[PDB]
């Protein structure tokens, strides 16, 4: 699709539509909430799995204990390099995984619609369907819900496919 | 979900301090433990959420902490309004909630 | 803040009942409504769950098939229905707010219950 | 009739980075890196810190004249020193095992300032009144440490000391003392008799004999001599003894203490204020729960892991690309 | 596909054979062996790459070396936090990627079957394919092997499709 | 005719967590966390440990009278101590570089007890039969360390002691000795008719002079004085010289040893058994190929890394859901 | 799809081309350029996100500082094993995602053309599209460019479909 | 007429690994592991190292006669030693805090040798023209260190030494000295008067008194005695005082320094060449931008972390699978 919807009031995914009864964004609340639950679990796993312990960082050393001070600095620098590399790399990898997940979720709703309509609509190529049926609010609401009684609608879709 | 309130009955005068120990059979994250007060004649009110955070609008007298399978609710002073019954709440990932039985509070 | 419950209902053993609870200062679509039964030997028994976002529910494992719930935004009520009851189910049935249901939860406040209702009772003793 | 499959967009300007693309704008993000702080030092684990202000740790534990106004809490979670911390020791010298002592007095579960050897009872044969120096005057009066006293000869006589303490307390006792190193032999005789002096201090585990090191030193303060400082812990039920014929500076006060989980020392000029946190940084208290911060890495408490990144954000929304 | 099968004891992946001559379950041995070798290699890579060395973790110190003992503790705690955080995020990520792999490595075989049976069967969408042509005892081997023979059946299948 | 595609399911009870879901069901899983152990201490790298049973390192290496019943191993991988290992430095004192000695002795490929200074010929001018004390008697009778001889005056005299040893072994020789610090000057004179005394010990790397510190200490094990312990490693081809006028406790036995840089010291009450392992923890030997363990943070040998996780099962199998 | 090509060096992804006016391979440079920029971005993130500070590894210890030398050795071995294990898993996992990414890009191009050709070309299943209608160099260049004027060819394609 | 979609393949043999498959051949890959090096030691951060091909650090810094051929520079980034560099102290003894000095000398921005106490002026009552033992002769001439001078009696007389120095430079100055420990009292009288000698050295921070340890040692380098070496850093404006009645080896030269950064010492026989590197490894400089290396665990400077691996190739291309 060309881009996201700035006019939708809620949700993350939805079924923007226009028909003879009006138009609207019709946010997909069930798949959005499922995505929210999994992403919430993901962020809570990243945050809560840090088993931060009560400890004191920093030690006082004398002028004749420079090798120990440099060992302490070595440890602090090594842990800083490991945590900086792993935290930044984890963020880039996890963000690639998260955006790929979200794009696959949109693909999953699109695929759901394709399996439900069963050639009763044609693809435009930018994530949209053009209906053969004059599809009113009940029709679209049923499509959003995931119920579509294909054989009673298919007679009109067949005639409209013959017409093109 | 198994929640056990160890002391059974707490009988202490106002001005002292007391604790309630809630033991879980399954080790869980701290995010899912909450503490509630039930004054008879009224509705329950939230006291603690997240096993440590302070509920909105409650005095500093009520506190608590815990981890793993052992969580403690700590009540300072024990004012006359506090001699009611307390419940231990547990959530387990899925939208499933439970409450314990609590303990008797007496002067 | 502070959910509204009113009009205690008294019926008969072996008959269906209906319970209600109204939202206070909220948008309704950013939380669910959870019920808790108060009874002499139960203390607080989590009964019911609903989410005013998805329409999904986890009922309760031991009571599945005896409780049905649906939301209605127009009047803002939980609109609980309870059927096939005996007499041990007499309880206060307090109303409370549950999960955030619509944003990432980074605050443990969105798992804990708060803003309990007025506790309208149901008695089935006839 | 059209059915469009798409996603939410908003006016958010928060961006995230990915392995394949940088500066990716998202509708929502969660910041994993804390870049803000309270700017104040506060209570740690519910217990206030011990704030020394202008006093150093040596100054406070020794009772330096400039620390008389410094009230000591019965317990503290950590010690705060200012950037201008001074007036620690006054008679110049090498404080032996000073870093170890600073490490031991980090977080203390109980700390009572106890009088071990009363001034007018324990030393009837020595003068406890003339032991003063110009290194640390109080209002110009030429004073000395409050916790230790410097004994000098009384009537050109310095009998041998055999004072001991039985530690009938239930906690460990920290006993401090020092050894005086006069500039020359003439000062050793002027100040003490028995010029061939020795000092012995010990407990069941620790014992050591000390000798004066008489030599002229470079000038520090206005006195070409040195005062070395020592300390030891006395176990409950154990006996600590002090024996000396000369250059012993004896404790008058000692501290009974029960140590808590290891903590540390914060060097900061930030004022101390009332708050309740779980980790305290020299730059200010941290109020977050996030796994990482970019705040200065010598923190005390249950602190997140320092990361040098300027931003760490996890995406929790979709690409905010309108069209 | 609503869920998995308990009849299909031997092999992670396979097919349900059913016709008027017989029925049963059988493995897709090529895809199962490929998944098994790849997962075994994944496990061997996770375990083999640990650079376990002969060490003596934990040092004892005198009471006058408290700063060094605390440095040893700091090192042990830092390594413990690093290994715990990375092990837990590694296992959680590998578990999500493995389960996604398994779903991809069954859906892609479903699609493979679709590519083999493009017009002689109607897919239902739940893993079941409704055949229009008569199935003999070699149709199942053809599906497992691939190179589904369209000329062998041809118009017969569309002759049933034309009914509706 | 209908054919179906699906996936394997079975009666598995093993669950896994993921970043997106928790408590998922897996047909088969490989547990990457080792939480089991033998419960017994065993041989490490094919060489049995030195099991002290009741003895401390100081006791065994010095030869405490209650420690004579232990066998003498020619080699060991690691040393096992009990929680009751208080039989150590029976005559109270400061064991110098004790922790370093424990570290050096933790793993030895070849070890032999060699008599460095023969009892009947090396000290013809001193009394080697006395020196037994009540600090650690054996069978109710006063005794002393097996590996050390406390020399005292032969009778109204303590002749100058000067005894060297040339290391004719091909391995390093660990030589132990001690310095006696009497409580009073009467005790010094009674044991050593020399008043002021000194001890000198040296090698090609080590050279140090000691001086008795005569003073009354707190009474520990009925003793008022102290005995300090020293040790050194003599390289093959080098020599060690003991020169003293008194207050020297001289070795009788010394240990020839080829040191490794492997194991450490385990303090545990777990019994010793016969096993072929690569890793030993205080709770028992570990037999595993897994990358992680949650058994104990103190680990000896080539074992998995210790984590605080209680479950790290890898979802190597397929999602197990009914249908 | 089923193997690589050695006939072209201009880019990673491309097409086979045989037409009325000649043959020869050519890359689709927009997709190729996007893939190289993203892979370069990944490589640059792996290298630039490694934090380096001016320090020194290795310390001189005496013969009476064996516990400290062993502590330094412990720190060096811990950091060495942490970096080795994380580096090896990073490489193995990044090679997996990179190869799957490349396969996804190939399928994305496959679908890009498939969704434009629709029923006007025979799908072979091995990555080859055999057009029912004739297509000279201009037709092929229009397909490769990313825009196909389907309504101008569907009459010839359907007539050729009827005869096959 | 026909189109088919595919991808580039070539004859490259570069092979990558995955978690799912090993030895996967790809058309292109980028190395993340640096396995090559220059094989030469080069300048670090644009400033050359100080190379002590024959001398140890004790040898060079003390002015051992064999070190006259070494170069002098105002700054260096690290110190290079070889496997044959064992010419350190020539008069055997324990160089006190030697490892700390080596750590502090690893990187100096303004290193200059300055004559602190002119040999022919500062000590008019002592014999500065002796103090030679032939432990380190110069062309067989029986000589001694060039940076320190060993004072002996002026002829049956050793007046008390009280020489001091005021640091009037803006940089820290390192002052070295030593103390002689003769084999016997006959040697104490042969070189020095005042058999009961003492040495005192101190600054505003450092104050230590020493006494000789007169004893027979194992014969090392034809000497039966020892000489201990000491050092201190005198801050700008500070006063260092040396007082002695015998057994003191006094500085002639002192080194003005400004410590710049942490660094280290490389032990390597690799020749030094003029190349601009970012770090130096004992086997040769690593000119690289990659995150990992498998060349040596102990490098100096800003370069890859050591990984115990042979291959870390991150794939960029496609599977190299020709038909
Ligand atoms: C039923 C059948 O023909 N199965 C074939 C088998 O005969 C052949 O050897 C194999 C080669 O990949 O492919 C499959
Ligand atoms: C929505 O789908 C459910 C699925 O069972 C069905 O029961 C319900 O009637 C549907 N509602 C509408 C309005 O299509
Ligand atoms: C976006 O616009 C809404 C309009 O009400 C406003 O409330 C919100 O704060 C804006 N957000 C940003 C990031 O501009
Ligand atoms: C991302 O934004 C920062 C801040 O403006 C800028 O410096 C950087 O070059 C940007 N990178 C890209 C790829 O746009
Ligand atoms: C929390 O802060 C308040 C400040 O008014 C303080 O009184 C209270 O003691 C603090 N909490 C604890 C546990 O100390
Ligand atoms: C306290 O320290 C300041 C620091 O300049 C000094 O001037 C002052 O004399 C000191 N006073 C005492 C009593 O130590
Ligand atoms: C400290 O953090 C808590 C939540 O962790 C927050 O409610 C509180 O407001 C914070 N303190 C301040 C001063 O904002
Ligand atoms: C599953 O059932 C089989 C019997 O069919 C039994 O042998 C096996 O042990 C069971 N496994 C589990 C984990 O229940
Ligand atoms: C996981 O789910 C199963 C039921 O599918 C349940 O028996 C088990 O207790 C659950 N485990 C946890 C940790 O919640
Ligand atoms: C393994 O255990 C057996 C016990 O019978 C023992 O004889 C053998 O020596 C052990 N292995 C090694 C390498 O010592
Ligand atoms: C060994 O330790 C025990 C501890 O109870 C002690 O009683 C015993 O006297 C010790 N052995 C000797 C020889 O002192
Ligand atoms: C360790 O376990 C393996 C099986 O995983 C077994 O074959 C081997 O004998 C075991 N070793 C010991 C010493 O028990
Ligand atoms: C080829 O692609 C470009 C991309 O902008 C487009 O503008 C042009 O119209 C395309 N060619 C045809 C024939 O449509
Ligand atoms: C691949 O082919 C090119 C063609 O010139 C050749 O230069 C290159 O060396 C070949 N690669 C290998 C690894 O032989
Ligand atoms: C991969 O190639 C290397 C060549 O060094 C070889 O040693 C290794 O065994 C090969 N592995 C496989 C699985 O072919
Ligand atoms: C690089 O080497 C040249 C030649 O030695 C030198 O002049 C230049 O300063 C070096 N680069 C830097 C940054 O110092
Ligand atoms: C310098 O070089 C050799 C080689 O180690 C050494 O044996 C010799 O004693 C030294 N000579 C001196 C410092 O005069
Ligand atoms: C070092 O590597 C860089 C690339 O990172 C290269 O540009 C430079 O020329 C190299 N220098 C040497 C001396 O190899």
């Amino acid at each position: 699709i060309e881009g996201g919807w700035t006019g939708m009031v809620d949700g993350w995914y939805g079924y923007h539509h226009q028909n003879e009864q009006g138009s609207g964004y019709a946010a997909d609340l069930k798949s959005t909430q499922n995505a929210i639950d999994k992403i919430t679990n993901k962020v809570n796993s990243v945050i809560e799995k840090m088993n931060t312990q009560f400890t004191a960082v920093g030690k006082e050393f004398n002028h004749l204990e420079k090798r120990i001070e440099n060992l302490n600095k070595k440890v602090d620098d090594g842990f800083l390099d490991i945590w900086t590399y792993n935290a930044e790399l984890l963020v880039l990898l996890e963000n690639e995984r998260t955006l790929d997940y979200h794009d696959s979720n949109v693909k999953n709703l699109y695929e759901k619609v394709r399996n439900q309509l069963k050639n009763n609509a044609k693809e435009i190529g930018n994530g949209c369907f053009e209906f053969y049926h004059k599809c009113d609010n009940t029709c679209m609401e049923s499509v959003k819900n995931g119920t579509y009684d294909y054989p009673k609608y298919s007679e009109e879709a067949k005639l409209n496919r013959e017409k093109i | 979900i198994v929640l056990t309130q160890s002391p059974g009955t707490l009988s202490l005068s106002p001005g002292e301090r007391a604790t309630l120990s809630c033991r879980a059979s399954q080790s869980v994250t701290n995010r899912f433990i909450a503490w509630y007060q039930h004054k008879p004649g009224q509705s329950p009110r939230l006291l603690i959420y997240g096993a440590s955070s302070r509920a909105t609008g409650i005095p500093d007298r009520f506190s608590g902490r815990g981890s793993g399978t052992d969580f403690t609710l700590t009540i300072s002073r024990l004012e006359p309004e506090d001699f009611a019954v307390y419940y231990c709440q547990q959530y387990d990932t899925s939208p499933r909630w439970t409450f314990g039985q609590g303990t008797k509070l007496e002067i | 803040v502070q959910l509204v419950q009113s009009a205690p209902e008294v019926k008969r053993p072996g008959a269906s009942v209906r319970l209600s609870c109204k939202a206070s200062g909220y948008t309704f679509n950013t939380y669910g409504i959870i019920w808790v039964r108060q009874a002499p030997g139960q203390g607080l028994e989590w009964m019911g769950w609903i989410s005013a976002y998805t329409g999904n529910t986890n009922y309760a494992q031991k009571v599945q098939g005896r409780v049905t719930m649906t939301t209605d935004i127009t009047t803002s009520t939980a609109y609980l229905e309870l059927r096939g009851l005996r007499s041990d189910d007499t309880a206060v049935y307090y109303c409370a707010r549950g999960l955030l249901q619509g944003a990432v939860i980074l605050d443990s406040y969105h798992y804990a219950l708060d803003f309990w209702g007025q506790g309208t009772t149901v008695t089935v003793s006839s | 009739d059209t059915l469009c499959i798409g996603y939410h967009a908003n006016n958010s300007t928060d961006t995230v980075d990915t392995v394949l693309e940088k500066n990716v704008t998202v509708t929502h993000s969660v910041n994993l890196l804390e870049d803000k702080h309270n700017g104040k030092l506060c209570k740690l684990r519910g217990v206030a810190p011990l704030h020394l202000g202008k006093c150093n740790i040596a100054g406070w534990i020794l009772g330096n004249p400039e620390c008389e106004s410094l009230s000591t809490a019965s317990s503290w979670s950590y010690i705060v020193e200012t950037s201008n911390s001074d007036n620690g020791t006054c008679y110049p010298g090498d404080f032996i095992n000073y870093e170890e002592l600073r490490e031991q007095l980090s977080s203390v579960s109980s700390f009572e300032r106890f009088e071990i050897f009363p001034k007018t009872s324990s030393w009837p044969n020595h003068d406890s009144n003339k032991g003063v120096t110009a290194a640390c005057p109080h209002a110009g009066a030429k004073s000395f440490y409050k916790n230790l006293i410097w004994l000098v000869k009384k009537g050109n006589s310095y009998p041998k000391l055999n004072q001991s303490y039985i530690n009938d307390k239930g906690k460990e006792v920290l006993v401090l003392w020092g050894i005086h190193h006069p500039s020359t032999t003439a000062d050793q005789q002027s100040l003490y008799q028995n010029a061939d002096a020795y000092v012995f201090v010990g407990t069941s585990r620790y014992s050591k004999k000390f000798k004066p090191e008489i030599a002229t030193r470079p000038k520090v303060r206005d006195q070409e001599g040195r005062m070395n400082y020592y300390w030891t812990l006395v176990e409950p039920g154990d006996k600590i003894t002090f024996e000396a014929t000369g250059n012993l500076v004896v404790p008058r006060y000692a501290f009974t203490m029960e140590r808590n989980a290891g903590s540390g020392i914060i060097i900061s000029d930030t004022p101390v204020h009332d708050c309740n946190t779980t980790c305290q940084t020299p730059e200010g208290a941290i109020n977050t729960s996030l796994p990482f911060q970019n705040i200065h890495p010598i923190t005390i408490g249950k602190c997140p892991k320092y990361v040098k990144s300027t931003k760490l954000r996890l995406a929790t929304g979709l690409r905010n690309v309108p069209s």
